[PDB]
């Protein structure tokens, strides 16, 4: 019946301690948040893709003859817990979240 | 590597797993209940129609299609049989699967399917914490552990094959999965050989 | 091929035209009775080939139809084609015809290279493509064109995808000619003596400043005769 | 314009005028815009993704074989964890958030 | 068409095969010299015709090849086509040639429909379409298949794209036979009369309960007779 | 009909850059987008568009190209002029446009092309989001008072405000910085002399 042009996989990721902030530098994760010990634990919910040519030729479905085809991996920003050297605080890092398909077109004639 | 696990299309809304039992027959949730079905079995691999439909008695039907989610849902009795109009061919990749004979054993390693699975079978208490649904004697409890990464997959109907052997059937959670370390709740089998083994054969 | 003139009748034996079952796939030239030379991204999993025709939906009696029995890419192409920086280097394949093609006027093989061309040679390529620049629109009739054999620093210089040491590069500066989607396989013919096979190119064609890549076959003469000696 | 594009088009934005959330049980929750941890206000903004048509061009997503496949774009959704309130408590849950714009594709029966 | 045999010499004369400048696109029936008929989904920019063809790849001065001024579907196709539960209803396009045909022994026009078909009778389907079920092998030759005309009910029962009043159901039951790919525009001709032409159905084709789908031009003769006057 | 005078600058391997033309033969884009190889697409490949390729590469000497991410960084003097190697057609979808005339005001209403309503802002406002560097020769932009905010940053784009070329956009995250964190553009006035000079005399 139905499927995706680019396969993708879905975890919940607790295990997470390194992060790339929005600003472009690295930051350390926290594992649990709020009050003295563990009110809530920082899980994030990622979405990354299976292979980048799935088929292939890139993504399913594409004219082969007349496009170039690969799956990328897209990202998100989510607030989050952090650390820099010493000090932390709540930072928008960058989490995968999907998986597109991107085109050019090819020169084969 | 699951030969026993079947997709049941329902036309309109969403899809469901099942189990292959006999050459002709595929075990899938009550909650899956619809008026138009479609067997996928293998992997257009094979296709096959339903022409006998049949939900436990005792299961309720108002729960079934778009209620607003009240914990107060006993969805006791999940469980139903669909007949193929024909027979499902055997293959390296369509095989089916024997009920079960033993009880389970709390601890035992499990397995389950799928916007693999390896999990562990704890008591029903874990369950009746997250306040979701209503968890019976009749129903099973299944979570993961080993980590900080548990994937997010929810099978309606499908297989929790358990120390082995078949021991469940993934009844209602929340799609696509659930809250980040909470237990699932499957239909125990056992408690409902009888039903099926006379269905199967009257 | 866009701004070529039709070619003359039998000029062209050489020319070969390779379907898929029903479909037109790409061009090609003929060189022993049992094998037919085209591009490597034409790989599709059959091939016919026309022999002898210059209208394809004309009755034409001199013709003939072979059915392909192996098909041998050069190892070099990158078959995933079949970030915008590709390499569709050696592009390049030889097709062994099921039953020979009968030698006669209207078919002719065409000999592979010795020579090391020339620059400013005026080179030929003939081909059943578009002789449209942006969207495509075959030809029924086999279209031939002369272009000029430019250093291929003019290609890379125009070109996101890599030119390199397998390629040659034609076409004319001013723009106007320019072979174009569905004109590969073809020959491109260096003054009498065959220097390579159309690959790719720039969509839209015949622009200016913008000449073709083809497929140098002097770089592969060994290829060939190996390849055709340890008849696959 | 002379290069790589999207097989569907996408825009992203910064959300911080968010009321109202469908969060991870499937339950209408509420979301507050200022959040109260250590002493701080810090605004809940969210990024969010969404497509921009279903058909960039009428045979579906774009570069697909229309003559063999069918195709559509749509918004695929991720869980970021909220401030919500659900009458009668003020607690953090996992909101349904939009993320990216993926095309599927079914297969035509025409022949 | 998989599962037949293959067509007598001349048998089907109002067999068309509508191209797209080079390439095959689809099948369909001569109405009238100025006229064909073809499928809907067959809409592309541009439109070739074959007329009494047999082998597409012989010598047949029997046949005749003409162009297409004007192009006019019907429009209840929605094409957005050209979620599974399609509507692929009113599939049917009107093709207008630019000089008639040349009206010979291997070139006639077929009779519109006067009748409801009935259920049983015998159809013939034919066509340049695969032979083969799943992997796409179109033939040369012209193949011809007989056809069940079944009751609509079989169709919706095992397809989970509609099936209207503006569809007709046939095919075999215990599988083997049916159109397939590349078969569209085709005829469906019912005892004699022409009844329908080849739309949609499954993919593989050929499948055990899984019927082939047809539009049903009786309920469509006004648009056509309408239509073909108006020289639109 | 929109914005003519924006160009793509396709910097091969790194991130696409974006420009402004001021002349058939000029492009005008950011230091910091400095490439070996550069092609720059103007327009809407499919004609409607232009495509030429550089000749003339021409970064401001006054720059830091040790920075090709710390809060102590001068992107001062970021302004690089590109010289097509064939003259631009001037169509309905290309046009130049003019260098400033009069200071711009604060308080205006600024456009700007993983096109949006700005507000000029005082310098002050970039100061306190301790990203980069900000100097006298530096102009601060922010999108302003709404309910959601849009993600854009396109390096070496322009900024309008009130019709006439004011900025050039210069560093800043991308694809695109904070909620409310305003961007930096490079004032052009403070260059007029310099541009106006490369001009003629790299003909
Ligand atoms: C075959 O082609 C693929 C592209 O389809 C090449 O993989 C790419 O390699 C380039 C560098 O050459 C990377 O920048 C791309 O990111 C790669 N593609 C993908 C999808 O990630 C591959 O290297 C080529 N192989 C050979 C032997 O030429
Ligand atoms: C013709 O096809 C289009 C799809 O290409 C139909 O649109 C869909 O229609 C169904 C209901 O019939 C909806 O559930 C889908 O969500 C629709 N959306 C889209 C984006 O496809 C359309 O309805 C059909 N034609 C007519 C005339 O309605
Ligand atoms: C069936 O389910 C509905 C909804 O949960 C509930 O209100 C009703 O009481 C149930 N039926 C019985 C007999 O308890
Ligand atoms: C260039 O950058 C470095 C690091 O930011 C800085 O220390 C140095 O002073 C800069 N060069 C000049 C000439 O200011
Ligand atoms: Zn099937
Ligand atoms: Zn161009």
């Amino acid at each position: 019946g139905e499927f995706s042009v680019c396969d993708s996989v879905s975890v919940w990721v607790g295990d997470k301690t390194t992060a790339t902030d929005i600003k472009g530098k690295e930051v350390t994760v926290l594992a649990e948040v709020n009050i003295n010990n563990s009110v809530f634990r920082q899980y994030f919910f990622e979405t990354k893709c299976r292979a980048s040519n799935p088929v292939e030729s890139g993504c399913r479905g594409i004219d082969s003859k007349h496009w170039n085809s690969y799956c990328t991996t897209t990202h998100t920003f989510v607030k989050a817990l952090t650390t820099d050297e010493k000090q932390a605080a709540w930072r928008f890092i960058r989490i995968d979240t999907a998986c597109v398909c991107v085109l050019s077109r090819k020169a084969t004639r | 590597s699951q030969p026993w696990h079947v997709a049941v299309y329902r036309f309109n809304k969403y899809q469901c797993g099942g189990v292959l039992l006999d050459r002709n027959w595929v075990l899938t949730a009550a909650h899956c209940y619809n008026d138009k079905y479609q067997v996928w079995l293998g992997k257009d691999d094979q296709h096959r129609l339903v022409s006998k439909a049949i939900p436990h008695p005792d299961f309720n039907m108002s729960l079934l299609n778009e209620h607003t989610p009240q914990p107060e849902d006993d969805y006791s009795n999940d469980l139903m049989l669909l007949r193929l109009s024909k027979p499902a061919d055997i293959t390296d990749v369509v095989k089916p699967i024997t009920l079960p004979t033993e009880e389970p054993k709390l601890g035992s390693t499990c397995l389950a399917s799928g916007t693999c699975v390896n999990l562990k079978l704890l008591p029903n208490e874990d369950c009746d914490k997250a306040h979701e649904m209503k968890v019976t004697d009749a129903m099973l409890c299944a979570g993961e552990m080993d980590g900080g990464s548990y994937t997010c997959e929810h099978d309606s109907g499908g297989p929790l094959i358990c120390d082995g052997i078949l021991q469940g059937i993934t009844s209602w959670g929340p799609e696509p999965c659930g809250e980040p370390t909470e237990p699932s709740v499957y239909t125990k089998l056992i408690k409902f050989s009888s039903w099926i083994r006379e269905t199967m054969a009257n | 091929i866009v701004g070529g003139f039709k070619c003359e009748k039998n000029s062209q034996p050489w020319h070969v035209a390779v379907y898929r079952y029903t479909q037109y796939l790409c061009g090609g030239v003929l060189l022993d009775p049992n094998w037919v030379l085209t591009a490597a991204h034409c790989y599709d999993d059959n091939y016919k080939v026309w022999l002898g025709k210059n209208n394809l939906f004309k009755d034409e009696p001199s013709a003939q139809h072979r059915f392909v029995s192996k098909a041998i890419p050069h190892p070099g192409f990158n078959m995933s084609l079949m970030f915008l920086e590709y390499d569709y280097s050696n592009d390049l394949m030889l097709l062994r015809l099921s039953k020979p093609a009968d030698i006669t006027d209207t078919v002719k093989p065409i000999t592979l290279p010795t020579e090391e061309p020339k620059l400013g040679s005026t080179c030929l390529a003939s081909g059943w493509g578009s002789i449209t620049p942006t969207k495509f629109q075959f030809t029924d009739d086999l279209y031939c064109v002369n272009l000029k054999l430019l250093p291929n620093e003019d290609c890379a210089k125009a070109h996101i995808e890599k030119v390199t040491d397998a390629m040659l590069c034609a076409g004319e500066m001013d723009g106007g000619k320019d072979t174009c989607k569905g004109d590969s396989g073809g020959p491109l013919i260096c003054d009498g003596v065959l220097q390579g096979i159309t690959s790719w190119g720039h969509t839209p064609c015949g622009e200016p400043d913008m000449p073709g890549v083809y497929t140098k076959l002097n770089k592969f003469t060994s290829w060939i005769k190996d390849t055709m000696a340890k008849n696959p």
